[PDB]
Formats: C-alpha cells, structure tokens, sequence
C-alpha cells in the first residue's frame, strides 16, 4: 500500500522499479529469478553469478 | 594485499590471476564464461597474457584451475596512459575458449549504473589478490583477501598531491597497515548484498601500500557497467 522504491528498496532483495498505485516491481540480476514472495531472489541456473557455493565452515581452537 | 588473510578455496570464485612476461602480475574478475575484467594498466594490445581461473595457491596444483588464452584485449576507449596512467583504469579480456563454470569458477554479478553506486555506498567491500604482502615485499602464494571501508572523497583528496578523478574511489584505513598492493591490480573490489556479490571496483593504484594516511585507489565500476555489458554480451 505504502510500498515504494524510495524506501527500503521497495522491500526488493536486489532491484526495484516503481509500479502503478504506490506498488513496486522487484527484479533480479541475470541467473536469478524472483522468489514466491515477489521480493527475494533465487538461483535460476546452476552456477549463478556472485554466489559462493563452497562451504566456508571453519573454527578457531585455543 | 598487505595485512589481509588467506582466502579459503572457493571463497572468491570470480577471482582470476594473470600470467604473462611475469607470473601472477595482475588480477581480474570473471564477467562471464568468455570475458574477464581487469585494469588497463596491467595490459596492452598484443603482449602474451594467460588467465587462470579456479586458482588458490599459485605454486601448487589444486586440480580446480582453468587456464585460458586471451584472444582480444579491450582497454576502455578513454584510457590513455600517455596522459594519465590510472584514469579510466579498466579493460576487458576476451578468452579464446570458454571457462567451464563451477564452484571454483563463477562470475561476479554486475548491476546497472545506479545500483552499482548504491552498493558502493554501503561502504564496505572485499578486495583480493596474489600481490605483494608488504610494500616492496614478497608476493602471496595463497590468495589473500581484505575487507576495506570506503573513504570519504574529501578525506581522500586531502591525503594526496595527486588527482583523484570522479571515476575513482578511495578505500582503506587511516592508520595504515592494511591495503591492496602491487600485483593486486585488476582484481575485484566487491560488495556483498543479501548474500550475492556485486562488482563495485577494480584495484588500481596507490602511493606505496598500507602507509598511514594514504589510501588505496580503485576504478569506480558504476561508470563503466554499460560498456562492460555491451562488450561482453554472449546472446
Ligand atoms: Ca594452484
């Protein structure tokens, strides 16, 4: 209702473009698609850009 | 990188290393399977450069490395080293044969001009490379990384006798000790946004490395994204 690209990026995870009646349209970079919630971005290909896909799991002991 | 840490394998899967007359002389970033973005001062039309993706330790074999030849070098059309060595410090390398993307060889995302700048203004990015680990010191064997804060433009201008152009930005630490360095040029300054990394800068230049009151200077990628997208399009 009150949603706008000027405030918190329209709640879009990546990109926002204003739509009619103080609604936005969210969108994603190449290799991602919009999630169910129409806000978040999820991979649409196997090795999408900008994603670290190898576990960084590490730990410091004494 | 001075004062950084060793990367983990796969931590920076967009990072490449350039080998030429000198090995590991510069870095780069994967734009897509056929294209690398790097610094213009690193390269020049016709000198033999090879790119290695999937690299971690430059003296050992990890069996994740992908080595490609460069078929075309495209320095930005505004770059002119005879006028200024570091203005418009950006170039594209076309690989002869595509990379095969996987967890160790993944492109960096590149947003539009507006969002690139929005991302840069978050104010914290990661730089990485196999450059010198001290000013005039030894280079790294294992890929190094460092988080660097964005430095206010006026602060950066006051720090130097040199000219910082609008297509450059400053990042680093006032107290010194941590910075990109010789041999890191061309590698990525990236900003992580909700878990996805976007290219925000190219490692470019500085006055020594890691000295107090001096900053690293970086090519402002937002100024070049249309050109990158147009030159590198595969479809
Ligand atoms: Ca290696």
């Amino acid at each position: 209702m009150d949603v706008t690209c000027n405030i918190k990026n329209g709640r879009c995870e990546q990109f926002c473009k204003n739509s009619a009646d103080n609604k936005v349209v969210c969108s994603c970079t190449e290799g991602y698609r919009l999630a169910e919630n129409q806000k978040s971005c999820e991979p649409a290909v196997p090795f999408p850009c900008g994603r670290v896909s190898v576990s960084q799991t590490s730990k410091l002991t004494r | 990188v001075v004062g950084g840490e060793d990367a983990k394998p796969g931590q920076f899967p967009w990072q490449v290393v350039l080998n030429g007359k000198v090995d590991a002389f510069c870095g780069g970033s994967i734009v897509n399977e056929k294209w690398i973005v790097t610094a213009a001062h690193c390269v020049e039309t016709g000198v033999k450069i090879t790119v290695v993706a999937g690299e971690h330790n430059i003296e050992e074999t990890e069996h994740t490395e992908q080595k490609r030849n460069v078929i075309r070098i495209i320095p930005h059309h505004n770059y002119n080293a005879a006028i200024n060595k570091y203005n418009h410090d950006i170039a594209l390398l076309e690989l002869d044969e595509p990379l095969v993307l996987n967890s160790y060889v993944t492109p960096i995302c590149i947003a539009d001009k507006e969002y690139t700048n929005i991302f840069l203004k978050f104010g914290s990015g990661y730089v990485s490379g196999w450059g010198r680990v001290f000013h005039q010191g030894q280079s790294a064997l294992v890929l190094q990384y460092l988080r660097v804060p964005l430095v206010d433009r006026a602060t950066c201008l006051r720090s130097t006798k040199f000219t910082i152009y609008n297509n450059m930005f400053c990042a680093g630490f006032h107290e010194g000790g941590r910075d990109s360095c010789q041999g890191d040029s061309g590698g990525p300054h990236v900003t992580e946004v909700e878990g996805t990394s976007f290219l925000t800068g190219i490692i470019s230049w500085g006055e020594e490395c890691a000295m107090k009151g001096k900053y690293g200077i970086y090519t402002k990628v937002s100024r070049y994204v249309n050109w990158i997208k147009e030159k590198t399009k595969l479809t």
